[PDB]
C-alpha cells in the first residue's frame, strides 16, 4: 500500500490523494528521495485525501519523487518481560547498545480505560523512604501522586532518590519501575541512566528517555508507551509497577506546539482545549484491577511555571490527580533536602496505605499530631522571630522548636538516604517527646504508654 | 503615642491588605488582557479565510 | 538546473510554478535580481515561497532557482577573524566585490575565499583506515587555532592519495574511492545549518570555565560545555558580561552572534577585538574569534539563523577537539524574528505572538552545547559552551523567551534593576540565580585546591540568605533588637556583596581575579566573620569592634583592586583579623 | 435531550436535610431547588456531593460521573451497599442510580450522561418521588461541547466555548424542580439539581 | 512600454484590481485616468499572473469602473535627490510647497535604500550641541546616534522638536552641518508652526523639510520618512555633511502601517500593530551612523507619543530595542511650568561617553554630569522624607539636597523652549549648582577639577 | 463627502467663550479649534456640549445628534426658542441648524449626518461666520463603519474599527480650523470643532 501521491505540504503537515483503506490515527512511513526515512501519523482522513503529519518534520521532502506507506496500524509498543533493565526512547527503540527486543505482542500505546466496575480500589502501601511522603502524604499501590516543583529545584534528584528507594513489603520480586524522561536535557537524562546503572536500579526498571531536542510528537508518546510497558507488566506479568514521569511541563508545551501545528483553537493561556482530558488519558491509566494480581502507581513529576499553582498544567493535574507533594524554595533555600512542604500537599488514598498489617498502628494517629503541632508550630516560630523573641507563652517556644526541629531532623533527610517507615514513625514520636502530655489529644492514651519515650 | 499607633497600623494595612490585594488585581487585568487578546485575533484568524 | 516562473508577489509571499524538484525549506533565487528566499510549503507543482529581502521591483514571469540545499554553511580555512552574518555572508569581501559600504540586493558570494592558497601538510598514511570525522591533515590557518582538515560525513573506507601542498578549498586535497564511488576531498565540507553535526557520545561537562567573574565563578559557575542564560531589562549589563566572558574564558574559540544588535553596538565588537591582546600568546582576540554581525533592519532570516549558524561552526572546531564557547547577544531580538516570520506565515501563534514551537527551536539550539567525543579512533574531546542574553521588555522573566529558555539552560544569572541602579555590578541576583552545576563545580575545585572551597561557597550563600530574612526581620519590627550576632551577619553579608560581589569590568585589576584571587578573598571575608562571632560571645559589644575594625575592614575593601603577583597581601590582611579584636578583647 | 412533560411546575419550598450542618442551617437547598459546588481541585466538591448522595432525606439518588476519575465510581458502587439509610434501614444501593463516564472514556459521552441522568430522574419524578441528581462535573461537560465545538469549525464565544453554552445549561436547570406530574391524581414529584464546576 | 490599460475589474474600497497586465511589479507606481479625466495616483500592493491589485491614494469615490483607465509607470517610489534641496519644503513624496521651481535632479533613488554594511560603520566619535542642558550634559548626542524623544499627547513635543533643530550644531566650523526635518501625520497647524518657525529663525537655509499632514493619503504618510532619510543618506553619505534627522510623528506612522497592513488583509498582532512593526522601525530607525573613510554623518532624532503614557506600548518599547537610550518627556514636570519637561531620571544616552571628553567637551564633564545626576536623585528623596516627616527630621545636609532637586529643576533644566545654551553654559551652570552643595559632600570629584572649576 | 474649497488655512488666535470655568479658564478652546470630550456613559459630554452650544460667542452654532437619544434632540427643539441670548435679544433657535439622527434610526446615516453637518458649517465660514460644529458622538460614526466593515467581511484594525478609522477622522477636523474664504472680499470665517467621543 505505497503512494507516490503526495499532493501538499504545509509546514510539518502533509496532504496525500488517491488513496483509500487508510484509517484515523493510523501510522505511516514517508521514504523521502535520498533514501531517509520518517515515520507520521494520519491527523485526519477525508475521501480520497489523507492528512498526514510527520514526526521530523518535512524539511527536505521533494513531494514528486517520494512514497508514502501506511502501516494499517496506530502507534504500537513490541512489549516483553525482557524489557527490564533495557533503556529506550521515546518510541521504544533501544538506546543502551543492547539486543533488540523480540516483542511477544505489541500493544496500542492509547490503550483502554479500565471498566469503572473492574476497577479495585488502591490498596497496601508503597515505601518510597522517603519520611514526608512515606508518613504524612502516604503513597498507595494504584494512586496518582504527583510532585509540583519548579525550576533550579531538585526534582531531580527527588526522582532518583524514590526510584532507587521504592519497594513493597510485599516480596522480593514483584515489584518494577517504569521511568520516562519527557523533554529533559541530555544532562539530566545521563543522570538518571547512570544513578540507576550505579545503584543497580536498572536490574529493575524499564527506562524511556525522551529529550528536549528530540521532535514534539515523540515528547508526547513517551509516557503512552512508558504507560503501555507498565500496564503490561502489571496486569499481564503480575507486577506492582510504579511509573516515574517528567517533566509533565516539557510535555504540556509539546502538546501544545503540535496543537497549534494542526491549526487548533488554544484554550486558557495558549494551551489545548483538552488539555485536561490529554492528562487524564495517562493518569487514569494507574490503578488495580479485581481478579488481577499487580497494579499500576505513577508519580507525575512537573515544574510550576513561575512557581504558579493557578497555572494550566499544576491545576489541571491537581484536578485529575489524588492529591500531591509540593516542592517550595523557601526550604530548599533552608538546606532542607527534600524539601517538602507538608501543608499545601496532601495524599487522598493514605487511608488505605496505612494501618496494621500495612504499616504498624500509630501510622495515621502520629501524622495527625505531628501535621497539627507543625500548623501551630511554624506559625509560632515565624510569629517569635517577626514579633518579640522567646516570649512565646513557653508553649509555643517549644512549637518553634519542633517546627524547626520537624524541618532540618525529620524532613530534611538527605537524597541518599532511605527511611524506612519503621525508621521515621520511631523518629516521630520522639520530635512528640518533647511537648508536653496535654498538646497530643489527637492520639490516645494507650498508644502513648506504648511508644512515646 | 497615637502617632506611633496610627502609623503601625497603617503599615499593617499597607503590607497585609493593600499591596497584596494591588499585586494580585495587577496580576488579574493583566491576565484578562492577554487572554482577550487571544481570543480576537484567534476569531481574526478564521475570518481572514473566508 | 529547474527555473520558475513567479505567478504571485505579495509583501514577502513569493509563488512560484515549475517548482517541481525544488524541496521543502530550501534556499533559493527570486526574481532577476536573484534575492534569497526559502520554500516555505509546496502544493503540487506550486511552491510558496517567503523572500527574505525586499520584493520591491518583483512580479509573475520572473525566474526563480532553487540552490539545490537548505541553508548551510561552509566549513573551512578562512572562517577565523571573519565577520559573516546570519547567513554567512563575509561582510569584508561584500565590500570588495561590491565596492560599497553598504548592502544591496541580489548581491550573493561564497562565505570563505575560495581563490586563496593555504599551505596543507597531511598527517594520514596512504592505504590507511579512516572514517567521518577522521583527521587526513591540518591547515594552521593561525596561531594558536591550528584549522584540522576532517573527514567529512558519510564518507568512509579506501584512502588511496594523499600529499602534501600549496592547495586551494576548492582543489582535490585527496580522494577517496568507495562503493558510492571515487570523489574528490577539499578543505572545505558544506552542513545544514538547522541539524546538528553527530557525535561519537555526549558526555556531562564538569570542568567549570574561568569568567574571572568572582559572582560567577564562585557562586553559579557554568562548566565548559554548560549552558548559561543572562536576562535582564536595560542596562541591566548583559553586554558586558557577555564581552567578559568573551575575554577572558579559558576556551580554544569564541563565536560572537549578534543575533539583531543596533549598529553603534555592534561596530565596538567589530573595533575593539581586534585591539584586544590575547592571553598569553601576544596576539588579538579576534584571531581566535568568529564574528556573526547582523543589524536591527537586516533581513529577518539572517536575524533568525544567526545563532544556529554560530552553533554549527562552534559543532565544526568542536569535533576538532576545541573547546569552543559561543556567544548570544541577544536572543529577545533573535525570537523577535521568529515572532516576525511566523506572523507571515499565518500560523496560529503561541503565547504573545511567538511561534508555538518557540520552546522547540530553543532547544534545539542549547542542547548542540556541551561535552562530547567528537567522531574519529581518535575519541578526542571537544565541548560547546552557549552564554546567551536575554532582554525581556521590561525585565520581566515571565516572558516566552525567557520561561521557555530556562527550561533547557542549566544556569541562570537574572540582573535586578534594583541592582543596576545604586552601580551594583555585576547586578546578578545572588537569591533567585542558581547553577546546576554548582555542586559538582564545588567539589572539583576542592580538589584542584584542595581547600574546603565548597563549605567556603555554602557557608557565603547562607550569610546572603540569612541577610534575606534578618531583612524582613528588619523591615517588619525594626533594626532592634540586633542580637549582636545578627547585626554581624548583616555586616558580613554587606562585605560579601560589596567587597565580593561588586567588581568593575572597567577596572584594570578588577576586571579579572583568577581562582587564587578570589580564594583568598573570600576565606578574608569570612575568617572575619569567623573571629568576631567567636569573640562576641567572651565577651565583647557590637560596635566596640566595628570601632577597632576599621582600617582592617577597609583593607579587605580594597583586596579587589590588589595586583595577582602581589597576592600575598590579601593573605596578610587575614592574619590581621585575629590580632586586632584580641587587641580589644583584653582588654575591653 | 427533550424534558419529560409535566402538568404544572410549583415553587420549592420544602427544605432538603444533608445532614451537612453548614448547609442545612445557613445555607440550605429546598426540593427542587438547584445548588452549584464550584471550586478549586482539593476543595471537597466531590466529597460533598457524596454526602449529598448518602444521607439526604430524598426517594432516590442519581450520580453522573462526568468527566472524572474512576476510583470515585468504584468507591460508590463500593461503599453505598454496606451503608445504610439513615431513614429507611436499608442499603444506599437500593434507592440510587450511577452514571458513569470517566475522564479518559468518550469526550462527546460525557455530554449524554449529563442528558440520560436527568432523564433517570424526571422518569422517577413522575412516580411522585422525591428524587435528586448530582453532577460531577459541569465543568467537564462544557468542555466536551468546546471540543465538539472546535470541530465544527464554529465560531469560538467565551474561553473558546460556543456561544450556545449558557444556554444548554439553562435548559437542564429547568429540567429540575418541584412540578406536578401527569395523570388524573395530580401527583407531585420534585428533582433537586446539585453540580460541581470546576473552574481553572 | 506605455503599459495602460482600460482594464478595470473589481474596486472594494480603498483597493482596485486590474487584469490582463504584464510586467507589472510589486510596490509599482500607477496612475489612474477616471472618466471626468481625474487624474489619482496609487501603488500595487499584490501582483498576481494577469491580475495585480492596487490602492488608490485619493480615495476612490466618482470612480467609475468601465470609463476608467489604468496606467503602470514601471518604477517604484523615488525621490529626486540633489544638493539644491536645503532651504526648500517638500512633502510626503518629495514634492515642493514652498511654490518654489522643482529641482533638477541629480539622480533618482528608491526610498528603501540599503542597508549599512556594520563592518563598514565606524565609531559615532563626537558632539552635538543641541542647546538643551537637560540633553548635552546628561544625554549626551553624538554624531551618529539614534536617540529618541518619547512623548505623549499634550506634551511640548513640536516646540522641542523646533528648538533642537535650530541650535543644533557642530562646534567644529569646519564642517557642513544640515537638518533634514520630517512631519507625518502632522497637523497642519503644527505642521504650519514648524515651517513658519523654520523661516523666522532662518533654520531653512540649513534645513531640509518634509511635511505630510494628517489627512494626506496614508501611503505617503509611510512614504514620507524614508523620503527624508534618502536624502539625509545622500548629504552625508555623498556630499560628506553633518545631517540631522527629526522625525515626528511617530505614532502616527504606525497608525498608517497598520491601515495598510489590514488593506492587504494582514492579521494583528501585537495591540494591534502588525508583527513586522519591529523591522518596519528598525528599517527607518538604523538607517544612520558614522562610515569609515566617508566625510558626514547621520544621526536621528525621532519623536514619538506614548497612548496614555506607557513605556510598554509597542510603539516606545520597540523602539527602545533599535535605538540607543530616549529622551522622556513628562506632564508631571510640564504642569509644574518646567520647559522642557525632561525627566533625567528615566531617560538615558547610551552613547554619551564617546561624544564627550577633552577635544570634544571639557576635561569635568563626565564628573559633573555623574554628580549633579547623583545629587538630584538625593535631592528628589529628600522631599518625599520632608512631606512625611517635616523639614525638622531631615538632616542638614539633606536639606541643602531637597533644596537642590527644586532649582535642579528650576534653571538648569527649565531653559525655556527659546533659550540656547552652549555646551559650556550649561557646564558652569552645573558648577553653580553644584556650589550650592557642602565641601565635605564635594570630596567624591576630583580635587583637580574642584580647583581649577569654582 | 468633499470638503469646499478655501484660499488659505489659518491659524486660530481668538478663544471662544463657552462660559464653564474650568474650560475657559485651564483648557480653553481657540475659533477654529478643535476639542474633544472623551468619557463613559453618564460623564456629561452631552451637557458639556449643550452648554457650549448656549453660550458661545460665535455666529452659528450646528448640533450633529449622531446614533444618539432621540428626546436629546427633542429638548433643543424645545427650550432653545425659549432662552434669550446672546446678542439682540434673540432666540437661540435663530442661530442653530439640527441634524438629527437617532440610534434605532438605520446605520449608514449616521456618517451622513457627520459629513452634512461639516458641510452646512463650510457653507456659513464662507461669508465670514464664525460656526462651531457638534459632534454627539464621533464613536457611534465610527461604531457605524465598524458594523458596516463587518457586513463586508473586511479585516479590521483594532477593536472590530477598520485600519482606515483613523484617515477618516483625520478628514473631518481638518475641514475644520479658521480660513479665509474664496474670494475678493477675503473674509475669515472659522469653524470650531467640539466633538465627543464615547470610549467603551
Ligand atoms: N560588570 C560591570 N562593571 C562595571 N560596569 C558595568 C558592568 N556591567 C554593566 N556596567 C555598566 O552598565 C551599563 C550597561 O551596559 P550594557 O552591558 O550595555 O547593559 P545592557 O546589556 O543591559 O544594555 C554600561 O554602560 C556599564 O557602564
Ligand atoms: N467534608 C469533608 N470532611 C473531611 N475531609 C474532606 C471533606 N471534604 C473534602 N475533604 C478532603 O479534601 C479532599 C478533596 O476531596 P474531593 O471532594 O475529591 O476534592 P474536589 O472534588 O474538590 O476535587 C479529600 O481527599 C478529603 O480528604
Ligand atoms: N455640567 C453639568 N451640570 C449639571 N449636571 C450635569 C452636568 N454634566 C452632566 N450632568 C448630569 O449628568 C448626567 C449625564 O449627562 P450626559 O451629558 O447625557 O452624559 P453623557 O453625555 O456623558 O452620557 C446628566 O443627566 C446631568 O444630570
Ligand atoms: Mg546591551
Ligand atoms: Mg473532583
Ligand atoms: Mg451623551
Amino acid at each position: 500500500k505505497e503512494y507516490r501521491t503526495i499532493k501538499e505540504v504545509v509546514g510539518p503537515l502533509m496532504a496525500v490523494e488517491k488513496v483509500s483503506g487508510v484509517k484515523y490515527e493510523e501510522l505511516i512511513e514517508v521514504r523521502m528521495q535520498n533514501g531517509e526515512i520518517r515515520r507520521g501519523q494520519v491527523l485526519e482522513v477525508q475521501e480520497d485525501k489523507a492528512m498526514v503529519q510527520i514526526f521530523e518534520g518535512t524539511s527536505g521532502i521533494n513531494l514528486k519523487n517520494s512514497s508514502v506507506r501506511f502501516l494499517g496500524h496506530p502507534l504500537q509498543l513490541g512489549v516483553s518481560e525482557d524489557m527490564i533493565g533495557r533503556v529506550f526512547d521515546g518510541l521504544g527503540r533501544p538506546k543502551d547498545n543492547g539486543p533488540e527486543i523480540l516483542p511477544e505482542k505489541y500493544l496500542d500505546i492509547n490503550g483502554e480505560v479500565i471498566n469503572p466496575i473492574a476497577r479495585d480500589y488502591p490498596d497496601e502501601f508503597i515505601q518510597t523512604g522517603i519520611s514526608a511522603i512515606d508518613h504524612l502524604n502516604t503513597l498507595v499501590r494504584g494512586q496518582k501522586l504527583p510532585v509540583f516543583s519548579g525550576s533550579g529545584l531538585p526534582h531531580k534528584e527527588l526522582a532518583a532518590q524514590i526510584a532507587r528507594q521504592a519497594t513493597v513489603l510485599d516480596s522480593s520480586d514483584d515489584f518494577a519501575v517504569v521511568f520516562a524522561a519527557i523533554g529533559i536535557t541530555f544532562e539530566e537524562a545521563e543522570f538518571f541512566m547512570e544513578d540507576f546503572r550505579q545503584t543497580g536500579a536498572i536490574d529493575r526498571s524499564v527506562m524511556f528517555m525522551n529529550l528536549a531536542n528530540d521532535p514534539a510528537i515523540e515528547r508526547i508518546a513517551t509516557p503512552r508507551m512508558a504507560l503501555t510497558a507498565a500496564e503490561y507488566l502489571a496486569y499481564e506479568k503480575g507486577m506492582h509497577v510504579l511509573v516515574i514521569m517528567t517533566d509533565m511541563t516539557n510535555y504540556a508545551e509539546a502538546l501544545r506546539e503540535i496543537s497549534a501545528a494542526r491549526r487548533e483553537v488554544p484554550g486558557r493561556r495558549g494551551y489545548p482545549g483538552y488539555l485536561y482530558t490529554n492528562l487524564a488519558t495517562l493518569f487514569e491509566r494507574a490503578g488495580r484491577i479485581r481478579g488481577l494480581k499487580g497494579s499500576v502507581t505513577q508519580i507525575p513529576i512537573l515544574t510550576m511555571p513561575e512557581d504558579d499553582k493557578t497555572h494550566p498544567i499544576p491545576d489541571l493535574t491537581g484536578y485529575i490527580t489524588e492529591g500531591q507533594i509540593i516542592l517550595t524554595r523557601e526550604l530548599y533555600k533552608s538546606g532542607i533536602q527534600p524539601p517538602i512542604d507538608v501543608l499545601p500537599s496532601l495524599s487522598r488514598l493514605k487511608d488505605k496505605g496505612t494501618g496494621a498489617g500495612k504499616t504498624r498502628e500509630d501510622h495515621a494517629a502520629t501524622m495527625n499530631q505531628l501535621f497539627a503541632a507543625y500548623a501551630q508550630g511554624k506559625q509560632a516560630k515565624e510569629l517569635a522571630v517577626v514579633l518579640g523573641e522567646s516570649a512565646l507563652s513557653d508553649i509555643d517556644k517549644i512549637y518553634a522548636k519542633f517546627a524547626e526541629r520537624f524541618e532540618n531532623e525529620y524532613v530534611n533527610q538527605g537524597f541518599y538516604t532511605n527511611r524506612t517507615i519503621t525508621e521515621t514513625l520511631d523518629l516521630g514520636w520522639e520530635l512528640l517527646a518533647m511537648l508536653p502530655r496535654t498538646e497530643l489529644k489527637r492520639i490516645k492514651d494507650d498508644l502513648l504508654d506504648k511508644y512515646l519515650p | 503615642a497615637e502617632e506611633i499607633e496610627k502609623t503601625r497600623r497603617r503599615v499593617n494595612a499597607l503590607e497585609y491588605m493593600t499591596i497584596p490585594q494591588l499585586e494580585e488585581t495587577i496580576y488579574y487585568i493583566k491576565m484578562k488582557l492577554e487572554e482577550n487578546e487571544r481570543a480576537e485575533v484567534t476569531r481574526l484568524i478564521k475570518v481572514k479565510n473566508m | 538546473m529547474q527555473i520558475g516562473k513567479i505567478i504571485k508577489v505579495s509583501g514577502p509571499l513569493v509563488m512560484a510554478e515549475n517548482m517541481s524538484e525544488a524541496s521543502i525549506q530550501d534556499m533559493c533565487l527570486v526574481g532577476d535580481l536573484g534575492v534569497i528566499g526559502e520554500i516555505i510549503e509546496m502544493r503540487q507543482d506550486v511552491a510558496s515561497i517567503q523572500v527574505y529581502e525586499e520584493t520591491s521591483g518583483i512580479g509573475p514571469g520572473e525566474p526563480v532557482r532553487s540552490t539545490g540545499e537548505a541553508l548551510s554553511v561552509e566549513l573551512g580555512p578562512g572562517i577565523i577573524s571573519q565577520m559573516f552574518d546570519g547567513i554567512q555572508r563575509p561582510l569584508d569581501t561584500f565590500m570588495e566585490v561590491t565596492q560599497s559600504n553598504f548592502l544591496g540586493r541580489g548581491v550573493q558570494l561564497p562565505a570563505l575565499d575560495h581563490e586563496k592558497q593555504w599551505w596543507f601538510e597531511a598527517t594520514i598514511e596512504e592505504g590507511t583506515e579512516v572514517s567521518a570525522g577522521d583527521i587526513i591533515g591540518y591547515v594552521d590557518e593561525t596561531k594558536i587555532i591550528q584549522h584540522k582538515i576532517m573527514v567529512p560525513n558519510g564518507i568512509k573506507g579506501t584512502v588511496q592519495k594523499i600529499e602534501s601542498g600549496s592547495f586551494t578549498i576548492d582543489d582535490p586535497i585527496c580522494v577517496i574511492e568507495t562503493e558510492q564511488g571515487l570523489k574528490e576531498l577539499t578543505m572545505m565540507q558544506k552542513w545544514p545549518v538547522r541539524r546538528g553535526r553527530p557525535i561519537k557520545q555526549k558526555l556531562n561537562p564538569d570542568v567549570p570555565m574561568i569568567t574571572g567573574q568572582r559572582v560567577i565563578d564562585t557562586f553559579f559557575p557554568v562548566t565548559k560545555g554548560g549552558a548559561a542564560a543572562v536576562p535582564g531589562p536595560f542596562g541591566a549589563g548583559k553586554t558586558v558580561v557577555q564581552h567578559q566572558i568573551a575575554k577572558w574564558s579559558d576556551v580554544d574559540l569564541v563565536v560572537y552572534v549578534g543575533c539583531g544588535e543596533r549598529g553603534n553596538e555592534m561596530t565596538d565588537v567589530v573595533n575593539e577585538f581586534p585591539e584586544l591582546i590575547d592571553p598569553n600568546t601576544g596576539e588579538s582576540l579576534m584571531e581566535r574569534t568568529v564574528l556573526i554581525a547582523n543589524t536591527s533592519n537586516m533581513p529577518v532570516a539572517a536575524r533568525e539563523a544567526s545563532i544556529y549558524t554560530g552553533i554549527t561552526i562552534a559543532e565544526y572546531f568542536r569535533d576538532m577537539g576545541y573547546d569552543v564557547a559561543i556567544m548570544a547577544d541577544s536572543t529577545s531580538r533573535w525570537a523577535e524574528a521568529l515572532r516576525e516570520m511566523s506572523g507571515r506565515l499565518e500560523e496560529m501563534p503561541g503565547d504573545e505572538g511567538y511561534p508555538a514551537y518557540l520552546g522547540s527551536r530553543l532547544a534545539e539550539y542549547y542542547e548542540r552545547s556541551g561535552r562530547v567525543i567528537a567522531l574519529g579512533s581518535d575519541q578526542r574531546e571537544g565541548s560547546i559552551t552557549a552564554i546567551s542574553a536575554v532582554s525581556p521588555s521590561g525585565g520581566d522573566i515571565s516572558e516566552p523567551v525567557t520561561q521557555n529558555t530556562l527550561r533547557v539552560v542549566k544556569v541562570f544569572w537574572g540582573l535586578d534593576s534594583s541592582l543596576a541602579q545604586k552601580r551594583h555590578f555585576p547586578s546578578i541576583n545572588w537569591i533567585q540565580s542558581y547553577s546546576l552545576y554548582s555542586t559538582e563545580v564545588g567539589r572539583y575545585m576542592d580538589q584542584i585546591l584542595q581547600q574546603d572551597w565548597s563549605d567556603m561557597v555554602t557557608e557565603g550563600m547562607r550569610i546572603l540568605q540569612e541577610e534575606e530574612q534578618l531583612n524582613e526581620i528588619v523591615r517588619l519590627v525594626g533594626i532592634d533588637s540586633l542580637s549582636d550576632n545578627d547585626r554581624l551577619t548583616l555586616e558580613v553579608a554587606k562585605s560579601i556583596r560589596e567587597d565580593y560581589l561588586q567588581q568593575n569590568a572597567f577596572d584594570d585589576v578588577d576586571t579579572f581575579t583568577s581562582r587564587e584571587k578570589q580564594f583568598n578573598m573570600l576565606k578574608v571575608i569570612l575568617t572575619f566573620g569567623k573571629e568576631a562571632r567567636k569573640a562576641l560571645s567572651l565577651g565583647a559589644y557590637f560596635n566596640e569592634i566595628m570601632e577597632g575594625t576599621v582600617a582592617v575592614r577597609e583593607r579587605i575593601s580594597r583586596s579587589k583592586y590588589i595586583p595577582e603577583e602581589e597576592l600575598a597581601k590579601i593573605s596578610s590582611i587575614n592574619e590581621e583579623i585575629k590580632e586586632t579584636i584580641q587587641l580589644i578583647v583584653s582588654e575591653g
